[PDB]
């Protein structure tokens, strides 16, 4: 999925605790707002624990 | 003349090169350190401008 054009907005990304896994690559999640970004590409799947 | 020039152009051209310098990644995922230090967090920053 391709996602532009728009504000991004991951302050309910960190704020929530469901996950179980945040560990960012490359960026980091403290700076990873106020930061612009041409494209922002989403992949989603299902794996095993 | 060629005396006068050579210390002159040699000059210039090691000033080109030093300015130069500073566009190589020396190894690293970039060249200016500020992209790591707005990018990274400061504990892998500090591994990259080091």
């Amino acid at each position: 999925k391709r996602i532009s054009n728009c504000v991004a907005d991951y302050s309910v990304l960190y704020n929530s605790a469901s996950f179980s896994t945040f560990k960012c690559y490359g960026v980091s999640p403290t700076k990873l707002n106020d930061l612009c970004f041409t494209n922002v590409y989403a992949d989603s799947f299902v794996i095993r624990g | 003349l060629g005396k006068l020039q050579d210390v002159v152009n040699q000059n210039a051209q090691a000033l080109n090169t030093l300015v130069k310098q500073l566009s190589s990644n020396f190894g690293a995922i970039s060249s200016v350190l500020n992209d790591i230090l707005s990018r990274l967090d400061p504990p892998e920053a500090e591994v990259q401008i080091d």
